[PDB]
């Protein structure tokens, strides 16, 4: 950059979402998959 | 050695296809029975 830094680009990313169902009891939760708790808290 | 399984890798068909992009995304709704093919195709194998 022209301020006198060198930045490193990563292309976006998107976090993991995975469903748990119980038909039965007709339940469900989410799981973040590889991600951690902090994160998902903050974003 | 003998292979017993293989890794479990499936794919966000709407992610894949369009990188995120809204435009790309409102060109894809036009499809989805495609999509909503292979992402209960993967969702077979591993399960089985």
């Amino acid at each position: 950059s022209d301020d006198g830094n060198y930045y490193c680009v990563r292309p976006c990313v998107s976090v993991p979402v995975s469903v748990i169902y119980d038909k039965s009891t007709n339940l469900h939760a989410t799981l973040f998959g590889s991600v951690a708790c902090e994160h998902v808290t903050t974003m | 050695y003998i292979e017993t399984s293989i890794q479990k890798v499936t794919v966000d068909c709407k992610q894949y296809v369009c990188n995120g992009f809204t435009r790309c995304e409102k060109l894809l709704v036009e499809y989805g029975q495609f999509c909503s093919k292979i992402n209960q195709a993967l969702h077979g194998a591993n399960l089985r």
